[PDB]
């Protein structure tokens, strides 16, 4: 029961004319396939080349590239005597439109679609090309010596092929993007006092209903509704007050204090069936100093324990997190050696769960990492 | 013998050419698409006198 | 709306930021005619830079 000492006015008057506001209708806007399909109507083609056109745009994802291969646009046009050549050159006149290099097959054709725009009065363009046609794994992986070996080119002038290769664009459909990202009200709210964790929903969002009672059957069946809202929202109360009442370690110290709890607990804690407490904590979020997590994020697997009990897999990847963000660059840690460092503190956890965490946590290996 | 003409030609034109087969149209298609440009455009005051 | 007492009786007097906007694809086709812009899309950049 706070008062939030700021916040931002909304623009508009307090007060509406007493005539009721039109029924809600919508506004079209302008995707990417919009644009691109806009740009092909006012384009000389034939009546082929605008079918082609037309089912290579409809296959182009949210970043601008080609998701389909060729033979599935030459099959989904039904005509045999299309041969893929013309296909090809529907596809490049495509990629020349706004953006430059939209619906291109992969990174690399979409570098070369752009640096084929260029000038030749460029510093430094051949080079570049010749980088992204052949040897691109090399620039990738951060080799940088046997580049020069096979480039034949000093210092500086592979440093500045490698300035212009990142001054291009590797996502150009996303310049045409969507307005204004959605945002999640959250439902209920952990605030700490008496060195406890207080839950209490979400006052903002919870209205009391005005009771239409008074013309009288149908008030009987009115208040079902609400006795049905009260069960509703205690049930959402009591499940997420128990769950903060487990987690109680890690809404204090942070990741690596959770406990490797299940639907189980709940259901026997709350005395409820289990399928109830899977359809309560879906799709629903807890505001917490920490941030903002899904009601249904504390649960998950868990590993034996030495000494006893088990070990939450979030506490796991947090371990190795730490452990990884603190390692020499000289020798980057294996998951050999990662698993037999973290064998020393009664964690007992497979080479092959290790692998699995770490490409959840999406960290490249050991030999990419070497500086 | 310039780029301007070679685009002021229609397809079907470029079809009925003797000589010309539809591999080669194509690929005169291909090489024009790649720089930016197409058949059947239309322009006036052409040639420009030089 | 103001006067112009210069006018002849089958004249009016536009504003240029309006026949702009107005007479925009008359434009892109004109530009395109002429071979200022071999694309729309040039054409449209040209308009919208204001050359």
């Amino acid at each position: 029961d706070t008062i939030y000492t700021a916040g931002t006015p909304s623009g508009t008057s307090g007060d509406y004319i007493d005539d009721e506001l039109p029924v809600y209708q919508g506004e079209t806007t302008q995707t990417l396939q919009d644009y691109l399909m806009w740009q092909v109507e006012l384009t000389p083609f034939s009546d082929t080349d605008r079918a082609i056109a037309t089912s290579i745009v409809d296959a182009v994802d949210e970043t601008g590239y080609l998701t389909v291969p060729l033979e599935d646009i030459l099959e989904s046009i039904g005509d045999e005597e299309i041969d893929i050549d013309e296909v090809e050159a529907v596809l490049k006149r495509i990629q020349r439109f706004d953006p430059v290099g939209v619906a291109a097959k992969d990174l690399r054709d979409c570098l070369l679609i752009q640096l084929s725009q260029f000038d030749k009065t460029t510093p430094w363009l051949e080079e570049a090309r010749l980088i992204i046609s052949d040897h691109l794994d090399l620039l990738a992986n951060h080799d940088f010596r046997t580049l020069m070996r096979v480039t034949r080119l000093k210092e500086d002038v592979l440093k500045e092929a490698v300035n212009l290769i990142q001054s291009l664009d590797p996502r150009p459909g996303q310049s045409i993007q969507t307005g204004e990202p959605e945002y999640v009200i959250p439902d209920v709210l952990v605030r700490k006092h008496n060195g406890h964790w207080t839950v209490e929903l979400n006052s903002d969002s919870i209205p009391r209903l005005q009771i239409n009672q008074h013309y009288a059957s149908n008030l009987q069946d009115a208040k079902w509704l609400i006795k049905s809202l009260e069960s509703r929202n205690d049930t959402l109360l009591r499940v997420s007050r128990c769950i903060v009442e487990q987690q109680q370690a890690f809404f204090e110290q942070g990741e690596e204090y959770m406990k490797p709890m299940v639907l189980a607990d709940i259901a026997q804690a709350v005395e409820m069936h289990e399928s109830t407490i899977s359809r309560v904590t879906t799709q629903k979020y807890l505001h917490s100093p920490r941030g903002i997590f899904e009601l249904k994020y504390f649960f998950s697997s868990h590993v034996n324990t030495e000494g006893g009990g088990e070990a939450s897999s979030t506490a796991i990847r947090a371990l190795v997190k730490k452990l990884i963000a603190a390692e020499n660059p000289a020798k980057p840690l294996s998951d050999s050696k990662l698993t037999s460092l973290l064998s020393e503190q009664g964690i007992m956890v497979a080479r092959r769960t290790v692998a699995k965490y770490r490409e959840s946590l999406s960290i490249p290996p050991s030999n990419q990492r070497k500086q | 013998h310039y780029i301007g003409d070679l685009v002021q030609r229609t397809e079907v034109e470029l079809l009925k050419t003797p000589n010309l087969g539809k591999k080669s149209l194509t690929e005169i298609k291909d090489v024009l698409a790649s720089r930016g440009l197409s058949l059947g455009m239309r322009l006036e005051n052409w040639p420009p006198a030089s | 709306i103001t006067v112009g007492p210069y006018l002849r009786l089958h004249q009016c007097g536009l504003p240029k930021k309006m026949a702009l906007e107005l007479f925009k694809p008359f434009i892109y086709g004109k530009l395109e005619l002429r071979g200022l812009a071999t694309t729309i899309k040039a054409a449209k950049k040209m308009v919208e830079r204001e050359e």
